[PDB]
């Protein structure tokens, strides 16, 4: 019942102009300050005036730097499946018409209608946000899915299948799935410039490319909580959830160093790290769902705290929505189909028995590699080639009908299979 | 007899899944077999090879990439590896759902070296699983115990130097395979207090330290976490005046000090 | 039923990285007398969290394994299963989780030296060895565990060495009664103290460098001596503090033990403050930054001393060792990195440093143990500090000259600013030229004083610098800066 | 390269060893993995003195 009815002082110290601007007579500890210049840094201290006019001391200045100017929208998701679009304060709430499932994760957007998200039980769901009667190629939800990502350039949806320990690449327009040889991965991000798939296990974080020379391991350990990929600045952040210490790192895509270790019993949601683009900031949602933590890359020691709105009171996902639209599917990375008339089995002298075809090209001139299948009756021979050339070693000599299947591929996707049947030439010497 | 039913149920579900999803995945060579070939290019023959090789890889500690190694599809036979990994996680899910009630109904018992006797046994494929962790908790989160030595009947022996005069609770974490979400937790032990030994390792944290007027100085404090024994006294050094205050009092007020100047208090724990 | 016994063993060899291995020992299960001795297949899988570290399958009658390349401050879980080899039947299974922590963990092995031999007694397996059969009985015994070298003094007062695989070679023959013995393990210097028979009695500290030993008998060098009327006991060399701590008592008052010593670089006398007079001094942790002495007061009370803080340190092994009595902890007291050994009533008692408890008590024959030496962890410098330096520099400083001679000073060399300790076994090879006139192969620490020089004539010295480890590794010799020395 | 075929002549046995036929626009340049003999590690690295 002791009374401390005080009026507080909040100063604004701009570092760009060296100007001290101070207001008076605020009654509560909460204050909503308005009318700041964007893309600017400020220093803030607080003291408190009593009834008699004697103020308290200054505090330490906090490095407070503004969000840049723009319609900068945050997409909140509940644990009950409601989607609320706020701006960067947690104000300006718009309740979206879509209804997600229980405990949804980060929604990965394919075009402006169709998105893919992974719930808390491991199921992967598709939702058409605009017209829900059509747009999803997979009819039922798919179990044991770790995360999901999308390549805009290849036009392929990538998810980690936790049951198979594989990464499944899917066409969003047809639902055709491909097993990729990426093992024990939990989270995915693909670089669209070069086609490299970056993946993080529970133990390690590494890279998968179109050749085995392009596999670079960046980290080896607690466990990796999430990771994001910075395509523009050529760098790579991840969250390691250890023994009571949430620690974030940075490595280039080609110095591995520690940015901030957050100590406490509270930790982050797996797949909740996000790169905020206009600050160069890193966000993660907390496990209790009532708090989103933000660190700036310029100032590592300042860890900002974003409270969650009351309408979505436990949160399970938060994205900064990109203000540009997503770019469409590139037809410059699609490999052209190998012509079936150009697949010859023109042989040389001695033991040079080989199959040549016209080389498949793409629109933008990318490296087209080939996978070839042979059928000598029951005999099978599979070759992974980088040239339009395949030497036949085990030729059975007895004038067979050979079935040849050329599949062109790039680093982003694969072309259509060309299936031909060719009569083998007569082989007189056998030595 | 329950184990061979679990083996045959996982093998039945594996061959039934490789019958089902044979049209679902586009292969890298463009295979597209029909439903009745039984040829080596197709999804169903490599996938049933994966359901043939899942148990032999588990009991001989082989990976599914090393068990499903072929000279036709190299370096990775992906239906074979996928069927092996799906059958191994279905097997460890069925063992966890088999033994979940027996894990969560059986309480470990502490006796006193410090010995936990749990009324369980090691699994049949003990080396194929992850190592079990004994977990400790202060009574007044669960952290992993660093030093213990158990035999196959779970008669453990804690070799970790615990904090003296600290109430502890212990439990068993049982992982099942390499899946990190498939862990079983035993119930906690009855709470055991370590016998008291040694100097305290935690300083007592003060609550409020201010002056009363120009000739008195007040302090309130609470005892620390690891007090290492029965608490007897708190020594207060003001810089000098050094007083002895017993364990019941947590507030002392100094006197006969100089007006308007800057001091330093040193508080210890005895 | 027997349990699995895992020990963390850290072994450091000079010019090599310190490796950490786990010695896994497990006895066989109990078999009947009708069956013979059965081969048991021991499947050991070692895990770090959720990843497999090493996997071992061994066919043995009883388990004796080593899992190499462990990392310090890391939790390793050892899943060991035992199966009978012929039948496949399960004999037993054990699960040992182990924080590594190598400053407080070792294998319980001591070195004992009776009148017949020097042997190793493992206190875990209770098995006795013989390292060297001595013709004459051992009085003092020290060791260098990085090269398995035992240095000892017999009753015929002679200093001998023993590498495994070779005969005992005499390093020195000594003409007085030896009070104590110690070794600098980094610089390979063996320090001992000899009695003086002058009626004020003192103890003269001798030294001998083991890098100058090429197979013939060397002689010691007097470097320090005691103030007269006082005597030495219990020489302990600390290399990382560069100290040589003894116990200096007075003749006629052996229970007035005071801790003195010298600094090993400049020879300055160092003093250590004890709250009570002493009787005997034993070495402790031998770890850089945390060096320890186990010194005994005159009441039969151990203090676990700290060298850097110059004060007593309270431990839980201090109360348990004081209950053994004065004759046990001042009889023989040995301490490795993991255990702390004492002999009471014909039984050697290992007290563990980590758990602060009595761990092993091994009964003895009444004349088995006269001395007790533990394999304490001799921490070595890195390979930049032990070897030859990179830059030559102006190491030879020109002194003030007379007309006849110039006293050239020959100092010790640290390899860089990151290396605090001197380079072991430094030998200069020098010639003198008139700006050869002389050829000297002289070590570091002494002076070359250079007679028969012409007055008002400049002279020039030139030198190469040779160390012990650069001759062993066949590394090429540094040529230092040829400096010119003027005579007036 | 002679008449759309690359001819390897062995240096040890002094004979023609391999003749491999080509497509007419496969080879414009021809570079071989000749043995690039390196100095020892004292010569490549930093000096002592
Ligand atoms: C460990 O030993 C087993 C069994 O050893 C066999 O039985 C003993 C009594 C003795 O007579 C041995 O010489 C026998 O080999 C080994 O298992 C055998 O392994 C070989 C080689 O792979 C194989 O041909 C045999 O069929 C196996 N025999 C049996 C009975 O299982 C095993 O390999 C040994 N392990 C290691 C790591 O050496
Ligand atoms: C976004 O892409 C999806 C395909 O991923 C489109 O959905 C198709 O829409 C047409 C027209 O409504 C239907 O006939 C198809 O059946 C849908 N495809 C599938 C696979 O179901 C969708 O129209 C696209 N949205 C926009 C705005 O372009
Ligand atoms: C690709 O190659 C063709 C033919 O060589 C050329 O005309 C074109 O400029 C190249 N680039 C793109 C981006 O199409
Ligand atoms: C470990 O160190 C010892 C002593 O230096 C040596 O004999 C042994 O070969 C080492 N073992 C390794 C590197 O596996
Ligand atoms: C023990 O020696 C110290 C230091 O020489 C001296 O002051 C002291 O008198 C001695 N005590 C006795 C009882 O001789
Ligand atoms: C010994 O002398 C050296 C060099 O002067 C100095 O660095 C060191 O501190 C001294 N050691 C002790 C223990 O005083
Ligand atoms: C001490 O040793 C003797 C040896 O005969 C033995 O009889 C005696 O029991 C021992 N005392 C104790 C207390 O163990
Ligand atoms: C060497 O010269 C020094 C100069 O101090 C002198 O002490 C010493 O006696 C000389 N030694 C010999 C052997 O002449
Ligand atoms: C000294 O001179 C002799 C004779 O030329 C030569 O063998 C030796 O290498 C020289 N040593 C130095 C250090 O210059
Ligand atoms: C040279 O090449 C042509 C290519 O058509 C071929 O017809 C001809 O036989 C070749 N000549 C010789 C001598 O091999």
């Amino acid at each position: 019942d002791a009374a401390r009815s005080w009026s507080y002082e909040l100063e604004v110290l701009d570092v760009a102009s060296q100007s001290a601007f101070s207001i008076r007579n605020i009654r509560g500890p909460i204050f909503g300050l308005q009318r700041l210049q964007p893309d600017n840094l400020y220093q803030l201290r607080v003291r408190a005036i009593n009834v008699d006019g004697e103020p308290g001391e200054w505090t330490e200045p906090l490095a407070a730097r503004t969000w840049p100017l723009g319609p900068h929208r945050l997409r909140w998701a509940s644990r009950q499946g409601s989607v609320i679009h706020t701006n960067e304060l947690g104000e300006g709430l718009e309740v979206q018409q879509e209804q997600l499932e229980r405990l949804p994760g980060p929604m990965t957007m394919v075009n402006e209608s169709v998105g893919y998200y992974v719930t808390g039980d491991g199921l992967l769901h598709c939702i058409n946000l605009v017209h829900s009667q059509w747009g999803c190629p997979i009819s039922e939800p798919l179990q044991h899915v770790g995360s999901v990502t999308y390549d805009w350039r290849g036009g392929r949806v990538y998810w980690t299948d936790l049951a198979r320990n594989c990464v499944v690449r899917m066409d969003p327009w047809s639902g055709s799935r491909e097993l990729l040889p990426v093992f024990e991965a939990n989270f995915l991000a693909l670089d669209p410039r070069q086609g490299h798939l970056y993946y993080a296990t529970s133990s390690q974080l590494s890279r998968h490319g179109s050749t085995p020379d392009e596999a670079v391991t960046y980290y080896r350990v607690g466990s990796i909580a999430s990771f994001v990929l910075d395509t523009q600045q050529d760098q790579l952040f991840w969250l390691v959830k250890g023994s009571g210490a949430l620690r974030l790192y940075r490595a280039p895509l080609t110095s591995l160093q520690m940015i901030q270790q957050i100590k406490g019993v509270f930790q982050a949601v797996p797949d909740s790290l996000q790169l905020l683009r206009p600050l160069g900031a890193l966000l993660w949602l907390e496990r209790s769902g009532r708090r989103a933590r933000l660190v700036r890359l310029a100032a590592p020691l300042d860890v900002m705290e974003l409270p969650t709105p009351d309408q979505a009171s436990p949160a399970s996902a938060l994205q900064l929505l990109d203000p540009q639209p997503l770019p469409p599917r590139d037809e410059g990375v699609i490999p052209m189909t190998v012509l079936p008339d150009s697949v010859r089995l023109d042989d040389g002298h001695w033991d040079d028995f080989h199959v040549r075809w016209q080389p498949s090209t793409s629109g933008g001139n990318h490296s087209v590699s080939y996978r070839l299948l042979l059928e000598f009756g029951q005999r099978l021979q599979t070759l992974d080639l980088s040239t339009p050339f395949a030497r036949l070693t085990q030729l059975p000599q007895a004038q067979l009908q050979l079935k040849i299947s050329i599949t062109p591929r790039t680093a982003w996707r694969s072309g259509d299979t060309t299936r031909v049947q060719l009569t083998t030439p007569p082989v007189a010497p056998s030595q | 007899v329950d184990e061979r039913m679990v083996l045959e149920r996982v093998t039945r579900d594996c061959v039934q899944r490789c019958i089902v999803e044979e049209d679902l995945f586009l292969d890298e060579f463009g295979i597209q077999c029909e439903k009745a070939d039984n040829g080596e290019k197709c999804y169903k023959t490599r996938c049933t090879k994966g359901c043939a090789q899942w148990y032999r890889a588990l009991k001989e500690l082989e990976s599914c990439q090393e068990a499903c190694l072929s000279l036709q599809f190299y370096p990775y036979d992906m239906p074979c590896i996928g069927a092996c990994e799906m059958a191994q996680r279905d097997y460890w899910h069925l063992q966890r759902l088999a033994i979940s009630h027996l894990v969560e109904r059986t309480q470990p018992q502490l006796e006193r070296p410090l010995t936990i006797r749990w009324a369980m046994h090691f699994p049949e494929h003990y080396l194929a699983s992850r190592p079990f962790n004994i977990q400790y908790q202060f009574v007044d989160a669960w952290f992993n115990l660093a030093d213990y030595d158990c035999d196959e009947y779970y008669v453990c022996e804690i070799l970790e130097a615990l904090i003296p005069y600290t109430q502890y609770r212990f439990r068993f974490e049982l992982p099942f395979g390499e899946n990190r979400d498939e862990v079983l937790y035993s119930p906690a032990t009855p709470a055991y207090q370590t016998p008291p030994e040694g100097a305290p390792i935690s300083a007592p944290v003060i609550e409020h330290l201010m002056g009363l007027d120009d000739s008195h100085l007040a302090v309130h404090w609470h005892p620390g976490r690891f007090t290492n024994g029965p608490i007897e006294g708190y020594r207060l050094r003001l810089s000098t005046s050094e007083q002895l205050v017993p364990a019941g009092r947590g507030s002392y007020i100094f006197s006969q000090l100089q007006a308007g100047t800057n001091y330093t208090l040193a508080l210890s724990m005895i | 039923p027997r349990r699995l016994r895992v020990f963390v063993e850290r072994l450091a060899t000079a010019l090599q990285e310190a490796n950490v291995s786990a010695v896994l020992r497990w006895d066989a299960p109990e078999q009947g007398q009708e069956a013979p001795m059965q081969a048991l297949e021991y499947h050991i899988s070692c895990w770090v969290g959720s990843e497999l570290h090493e996997e071992l399958r061994l066919n043995q009658s009883a388990l004796e394994a080593r899992v190499e390349h462990l990392q310090p401050d890391q939790t390793y879980h050892f899943q060991v299963e035992a199966r009978v080899a012929a039948t496949g039947a399960a004999a037993g299974a054990a699960s040992h989780a182990l924080h590594v922590a190598p400053e407080v963990q070792a294998v319980p092995r001591v070195l004992y030296a009776n009148a017949e031999f020097i042997g190793e007694l493992d206190l875990d397996t209770r098995n006795r060895r013989r390292l060297v059969h001595t013709a004459s009985p051992v009085e003092h015994l020290v060791g260098i565990e990085g090269e398995q070298r035992l240095l000892w003094v017999n009753e015929h007062v002679e200093l001998l060495t023993h590498v495994p695989g070779s005969a005992p070679a005499k390093l020195a023959r000594m003409r007085a009664e030896v009070l104590a013995l110690a070794v600098d393990w980094i610089q390979r210097i063996v320090y001992w103290a000899e009695l003086d028979a002058t009626a004020p009695q003192a103890a003269i500290i001798y030294r001998l460098d083991l890098c100058n030993f090429e197979g013939k008998i060397l002689q010691g060098e007097r470097v320090w001596s005691t103030p007269r009327g006082r005597l030495l006991k219990d020489l302990v060399a600390l290399p990382q503090a560069q100290s040589l701590i003894w116990l200096e008592y007075e003749q006629g008052s052996p229970r007035n033990g005071s801790l003195r010593g010298r600094n090993l670089t400049d020879g300055s006398e160092l003093e250590w403050a004890t709250v009570q007079p002493l009787i005997r001094l034993h070495a402790g942790s031998l770890e850089p930054g945390s060096e320890t002495l186990n010194l005994v007061d005159n009441q039969g009370k151990l203090c676990v001393y700290d060298v850097a803080r110059q004060l007593c340190t309270a431990s839980a092994l201090r109360a348990q060792l004081n209950l053994l009595g004065e004759d046990s902890i001042a009889g023989q007291l040995a301490q490795d990195s993991g255990y702390l050994y004492a002999v009471k009533n014909w039984s050697i008692r290992a007290y563990g440093r980590r758990r602060q408890q009595l761990e092993y008590t091994v009964e003895l024959e009444p004349e088995e143990v006269r001395l007790l030496q533990a394999h304490n962890y001799q921490a070595y410098p890195p390979k930049n500090c032990l070897l030859l330096p990179s830059s030559g520099g102006s190491l030879l400083k020109a002194t003030d000259c007379e007309e006849q001679r110039c006293l050239l000073n020959l100092p010790m060399i640290t390899a860089s600013e990151d290396c605090p300790l001197p380079i072991p076994g430094v030998r200069y090879q020098l010639n003198l030229t008139l700006a050869p006139l002389g050829q000297w192969l002289l070590g570091a620490g002494e002076s070359l004083n250079l007679t028969d020089l012409l007055p008002f004539t400049r002279y020039r010295v030139s030198g190469i610098l040779s160390s012990f480890y650069q001759k062993k590794l066949a590394l090429p010799t540094l040529v230092l800066a040829p400096l010119e020395l003027l005579t007036a």
